[PDB]
């Protein structure tokens, strides 16, 4: 029960500098065994390839399919995940397999360099992180598994506004993918960090934190309570009243900023639309009526300089009550 | 048998047209880059104008930003092929990172400095 395939390796020991071409261009053939486990079979082909890959840090991706093989069960035992695979074989063609580094090992090298680098090194790395996630979404689950989020927060909270803004653009890259999204829904500390970020003096950083928080509340509604609880914990830990950061943006110490003001009102709006409970609702709206909200709303709805879109979403506010 | 000579020599051929390709692309790259550097610039109408002007500097910035990341995509899959060269690439990547951030927060200042006019 043997199998004849086309093999290629991928040099990805360093994830911040991955090469693009797998060598050789013309994949060589060798014969395996479909009913025996792959781990013991990896060395013959590893020497067949002469790869500069730590054989004990290696992993296997099915080329067209993308599947990561469990390295110590046979080919017949994971048949249910190789449907397209045996059909290429059944066509009488030879399917192709990519030798690369485990997502675990790659995310581990990443967490090292994030935790151990600094200055220009660290900065370069964060910029490339964005594109890396765009082009291998598969790293994202292993990433959530290795507390990479712990790393990101543990780095961002002691860094400057550029370092943090780059972190946040990267973070939006994570959240376009389902697994990273799930990691953010799980990590209360993360959303807490983004709320801290809404008090930054960088108005770019505030806009960005605000728009990603919009992405967060638009994905689902199950995370509206999680948001409100995180905000309460941050305001309570910092010594400030809950929600003070938004309303400070609303009553502008620096002046007018329509895009931020409209972003904020839509955010709170879209926080409002997701709860049938009127009682915690009333709890919260008292907490807000305390801080002075009605006069701010009133006097701003007065001035005709307000932009029309901002105005529409704030009348959605008033219409709610 | 004589073909394997033809083969290695084709390897040298393919690498020669390879970086001749890199060079012709880079031509346009240089023009764009030059312009990037160029757009720089260290009354109340004036401050406002500046925020509205730096706003078009950046409307143009993100406009070119799409082929700019086409540039970052091309460079990464560029150094995939091919000691001396590496530093060169790093040098332009760091220089462009510094001016990427630099015009980012220079237009930000110009917006947020007619904010001191508004």
């Amino acid at each position: 029960s043997v199998v004849t395939v086309r093999v290629q390796y991928l040099e990805d020991t360093d994830p911040f500098a991955c090469a693009n071409f797998p060598e050789p261009r013309r994949a060589p053939t060798c014969s395996l065994d479909g009913a025996l486990p792959l781990g013991a079979q990896i060395p013959a082909v590893h020497r067949l390839l002469g790869a500069p890959l730590k054989l004990e840090d290696c992993a296997l991706q099915v080329s067209p399919s993308g599947y990561y093989l469990d390295t110590e069960l046979s080919l017949e035992e994971q048949r249910e995940m190789l449907e397209g695979f045996y059909e290429e074989i059944s066509k009488g063609r030879k399917p192709t397999l990519i030798l690369r580094t485990q997502l675990s090992v790659r995310v581990n090298a990443i967490l090292e360099k994030l935790y151990s680098s600094s200055g220009p090194e660290l900065r370069r790395s964060l910029f490339s992180l964005k594109q890396i996630f765009q082009e291998d979404k598969d790293l994202v689950p292993e990433f959530v598994h290795s507390e990479g989020l712990s790393c990101l927060i543990r780095v961002g909270a002691a860094a400057d506004h550029n370092y943090q803004s780059y972190i946040l653009r990267a973070l939006g890259q994570l959240m376009l993918f389902v697994d990273g999204m799930l990691g953010v829904v799980a990590h209360s500390d993360t959303i807490q960090w983004l709320y801290t970020l809404c008090a930054s003096l960088s108005r770019l950083v505030v806009k960005t934190a605000l728009k990603l928080l919009l992405v967060f509340v638009e994905y689902s509604e199950n995370n509206a309570p999680l948001f409100i609880r995180a905000v309460n914990s941050v305001a309570s830990t910092t010594g400030a009243p809950p929600w003070a950061n938004l309303v400070s943006i609303l009553e502008e110490k620096n002046g007018a900023d329509p895009e931020l003001l409209v972003y904020t009102v839509t955010l709170i709006n879209k926080t409002l639309a997701a709860l049938p409970d009127q009682d915690s609702f009333y709890d919260v709206t008292d907490a807000l009526e305390q801080q002075g909200m009605e006069a701010l709303v009133q006097r701003h709805l007065g001035t005709a300089g307000t932009d029309v879109d901002l105005r529409t979403q704030l009348v959605l506010y008033e219409n709610a009550l | 048998t004589k073909r394997l000579i033809h083969e290695n020599q084709g390897q040298c051929c393919g690498l020669i047209d390879l970086m001749r390709e890199y060079q012709n692309l880079k031509s346009a790259v240089s023009k764009v880059l030059e312009n990037a550097s160029s757009v720089i610039v260290t009354d109340q109408e004036d401050l406002k104008w500046a925020f509205s002007k730096h706003e078009t500097a950046k409307n143009k910035m993100n406009y070119k930003q799409k082929d700019l990341d086409n540039f970052t995509s091309k460079g990464k899959h560029l150094l995939s092929e091919l000691s001396l060269v590496k530093t060169d690439m790093e040098s332009t990547v760091d220089k462009w990172l510094d001016v990427s951030e630099k015009l980012e927060e220079n237009m930000d200042r110009l917006r947020v400095s007619l904010s001191i006019w508004d």
